[PDB]
């Protein structure tokens, strides 16, 4: 679960450096 | 193994409730990417 | 005149209207749903 957690945050990490 | 019991089910229910809202989102951007087309 | 035939358009200026209409909703509709997902955290 805290896997999962720090994935999703990560690629959310990415979005607005992508924006 | 109560105790056991009933805390591995609120880390189920935990668990299930963030894997719905990702799948919903999954959800939505797969309908919005089709529907640009 | 033929070189000047050459540059690269052809389609009757309405559907270049149409065109960049389009592609501009579409951008917009992306960065729409970009933004919304960079404001959405599924966790807390």
């Amino acid at each position: 679960l805290e896997r999962v957690i720090e994935m999703i945050q990560n690629c959310l990490a990415s979005l607005p450096d992508d924006l | 193994n109560h105790e056991a019991a009933t805390c591995l089910e609120d880390v189920v229910y935990r668990g299930d409730m963030l894997l719905e809202k990702i799948q919903s989102a999954l959800a939505d951007i797969a309908q919005s990417q089709l529907k640009t087309r | 005149k033929l070189i000047s035939t050459m540059p690269g358009i052809h389609l009757s200026p309405e559907q270049q209207q149409q065109q960049l209409q389009s592609l501009r909703e579409q951008v917009r509709t992306k960065n729409e749903l970009l933004q919304k997902y960079k404001s959405l955290c599924m966790f807390e």
